[PDB]
């Protein structure tokens, strides 16, 4: 389900736990504090 | 690891291999000049290897399509048996 454009939500406010197109990784706001604060080891990445 | 992807055994004998985890530099590498764990090397010969984050996939043709997961592979990567066939 996609979220429409208009954020009309009779004043209630969500932008910032809504993903935002910006963010490489689309993550909401409180999101991206949350990987941080996260110190992640061991990634899996497949490096090279 | 060495992993082997199949749609079943008499759906089709077509099956494709994973080695998680490597480059898709050394398997070519694994080609029957040197003799790796595994035996077989006619697939060694790729025309079909694809890269992917969880690995070197060879023997599977690569599609840009979207479906829902028949085989798991990892890393946003699912394989399955379709059209040709
Ligand atoms: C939610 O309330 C506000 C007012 O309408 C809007 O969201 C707000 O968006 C700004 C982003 O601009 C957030 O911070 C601001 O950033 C700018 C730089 O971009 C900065 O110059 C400002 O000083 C400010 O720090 C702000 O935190 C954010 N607030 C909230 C509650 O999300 C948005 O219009 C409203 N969203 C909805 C659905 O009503
Ligand atoms: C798997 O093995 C191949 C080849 O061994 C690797 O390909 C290498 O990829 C890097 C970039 O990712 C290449 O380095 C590049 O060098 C140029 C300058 O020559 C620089 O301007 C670029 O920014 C980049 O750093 C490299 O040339 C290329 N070949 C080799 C032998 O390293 C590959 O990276 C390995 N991993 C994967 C996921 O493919
Ligand atoms: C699935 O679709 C995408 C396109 O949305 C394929 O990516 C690339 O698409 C272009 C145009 O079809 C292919 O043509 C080539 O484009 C490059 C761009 O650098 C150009 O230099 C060449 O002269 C040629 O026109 C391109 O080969 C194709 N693949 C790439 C860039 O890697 C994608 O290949 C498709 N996936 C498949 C067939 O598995
Ligand atoms: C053999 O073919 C039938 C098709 O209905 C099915 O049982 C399956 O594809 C095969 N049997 C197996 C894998 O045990």
């Amino acid at each position: 389900y996609k979220t429409p454009p208009i954020k009309d939500f009779g004043g209630f406010n969500f932008s910032q736990i809504l993903p935002d197109p910006s963010k490489p990784s689309k993550r909401s706001f409180i999101e991206d504090l949350l990987f941080n604060k996260v110190t992640l080891a061991d990634a899996g990445f497949i490096k090279q | 690891g060495v992993s082997v992807i199949t749609p079943g055994t008499n759906t089709s004998n077509q099956v494709a291999v994973l080695y998680q985890g490597v480059n898709c530099t050394e398997v070519p590498v694994a080609i029957h000049a040197d003799q790796l764990t595994p035996t077989w090397r006619v697939y060694s010969t790729g025309s079909n290897v694809f890269q992917t984050r969880a690995g070197c996939l060879i023997g599977a043709e690569h599609v840009n399509n979207s479906y829902e997961c028949d085989i798991p592979i990892g890393a946003g990567i699912c394989a399955s048996y379709q059209t040709s066939q």
